[PDB]
């Protein structure tokens, strides 16, 4: 099930959802939360939706009339004429799935640094390398990622670190050692708390 | 037990020569005037006061209050038979249903064959071509009943109750006669509705589609059909 993206909504409207069908090898490509980009064909699928006014029947074109005691009336007459409602709904039959805004230009089962590095083009990874060797990258990322927020340099640094996160570990006995930084921003009204959250979310 | 041809003559006689001095003391035929008004389609409802009937036939009022649905039908029959002889001009066809009635009447005249006896089903249902509706006003000699005490012993009887209205539905169209057309013949098919539900017809029964032994599937339509303003209320004991 997908739904229309929030940049596409008309005024006053709830997002439209449609169910798309993936087949043989595209089958497991789209996961929940992904902004994906389906190419395929819009199709009708017979539906079960009635108790409305009857409409759009299909019956045989053979001119046929039941005899006394077998009159073409009621349930028997509808079964004999072979009448059935024509109810359809729109479904998308997708032959291919891809992200709308891809992260890399090189490829898209598991994730290791070398797998990521191969997944990207030579230009993209030379950029990645040259910022990895960049001194002052801490401040560079803080400024590049909250460009409109003045002050609050500590909050910028903390949020950036939370974005990178630590190393999750499991003890021998079984307890998991958390590796995710959680950050809370407490402050007076109109101090850009909601703005920090919006920056990260976008 | 009783003969309804004689009862129809009785109610015709009542409708034609009952008079009252209601019009400022002037003696008017109370129901003949209304027969005029609803023969020219200037009135729909005829409220037959049963106090008026009781002035000269209390046995009739007893019969009415004891069956009350046979007699509503009888009164509608009698007024429908009296209307042609009270019509003093030609109706202006204020309505769309009137056009259907006029076309059906004109076609029936056109293919009349007056001496030929047509099938009982080869006719217009009475309810399809009335345009008026007849109601009783209970005799005042009937004391009003209490909603609790209107029970199975008064099924079919005319009763009067009073209470608070608690709930009224919206006015919506109730099918009275469902009209169908066929895809082969050109005849109309009528299905008077008495039950709260009905199964729409499938095959047409007209003479031509029986002679031809053709398919003759028929199509339910609102345009020729008869609806009535319908409304359901709940009324409550005082
Ligand atoms: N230090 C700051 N630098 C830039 N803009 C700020 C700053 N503090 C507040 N604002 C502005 O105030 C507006 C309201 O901030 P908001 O994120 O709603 O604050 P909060 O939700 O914390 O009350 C924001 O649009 C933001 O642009
Ligand atoms: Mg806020
Ligand atoms: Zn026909």
């Amino acid at each position: 099930r997908i739904q229309e993206t929030q940049a596409e909504l008309p005024r006053g409207s709830i997002p439209r959802s449609l169910e798309v069908i993936l087949r043989a090898e595209a089958v497991e490509s789209a996961q929940a939360g992904d902004k994906c980009d389906f190419t395929g064909t819009l199709i009708v699928v017979p539906d079960v939706s009635k108790l409305s006014t009857p409409g759009a029947r299909a019956e045989t074109n053979s001119r046929v009339s039941g005899v006394d005691g077998y009159e073409t009336e009621g349930i028997r007459g509808l079964r004999a004429l072979g009448v059935r409602d024509l109810s359809y709904r729109l479904v998308f039959l997708a032959c291919c799935v891809a992200p709308t805004n891809p992260r890399f230009g090189g490829k898209e089962e598991e994730q290791t640094a070398e797998s990521i590095k191969n997944q990207m083009t030579v230009k993209e990874w030379e950029k990645v390398f040259e910022m990895s060797q960049d001194k002052n990258l801490y401040h560079n990322l803080c400024t590049s990622l909250f460009p409109t927020i003045h002050g609050n340099d500590e909050v910028k640094r903390g949020v950036l670190l939370m974005l990178f996160g630590g190393v999750p570990k499991t003890t021998g006995e079984g307890t998991s050692l958390r590796g995710d930084i959680n950050v809370c921003i407490v402050g007076d009204p109109s101090t850009a708390k909601s703005q920090f959250l919006k920056h990260v979310e976008e | 037990l009783k003969d309804y041809a004689l009862e129809k003559e009785k109610v015709k006689k009542f409708l034609q020569e009952f008079y009252q001095d209601d019009e400022l003391g002037k003696k008017q035929f109370k129901y003949g005037n209304q027969l005029v008004r609803l023969a020219h389609r200037e009135q729909v409802a005829l409220y037959v006061d049963l106090d008026d009937v009781a002035e000269d036939d209390p046995e009739l009022v007893d019969s009415i209050c004891e069956n009350a649905r046979r007699y509503a039908k009888l009164f509608a029959d009698a007024v429908q038979e009296l209307l042609p002889q009270y019509k003093e001009r030609e109706v202006v066809n204020k309505d769309v249903l009137d056009v259907y009635i006029e076309h059906r009447l004109m076609m029936e005249q056109r293919s009349r064959d007056p001496g030929m006896v047509r099938s009982p089903q080869n006719q217009y249902p009475a309810e399809l071509m009335r345009r008026f509706e007849l109601y009783f006003q209970g005799p005042s000699s009937n004391k009003p009943r209490v909603i609790r005490e209107v029970r199975a012993d008064s099924v079919g009887k005319l009763v009067t109750v009073r209470g608070i209205v608690t709930r009224v539905s919206e006015v919506k169209p109730k099918m009275v006669v469902a009209t169908y057309t066929c895809d082969q013949c050109g005849a109309e098919t009528y299905q008077p509705i008495q039950s709260p539900t009905f199964m729409p017809l499938i095959m047409c029964p007209s003479q031509e589609c029986q002679t031809n032994r053709s398919g003759g599937r028929l199509y339910l339509q609102t345009r020729g059909s008869r609806f009535i303003k319908f409304q359901e209320m709940k009324m409550q004991e005082h």
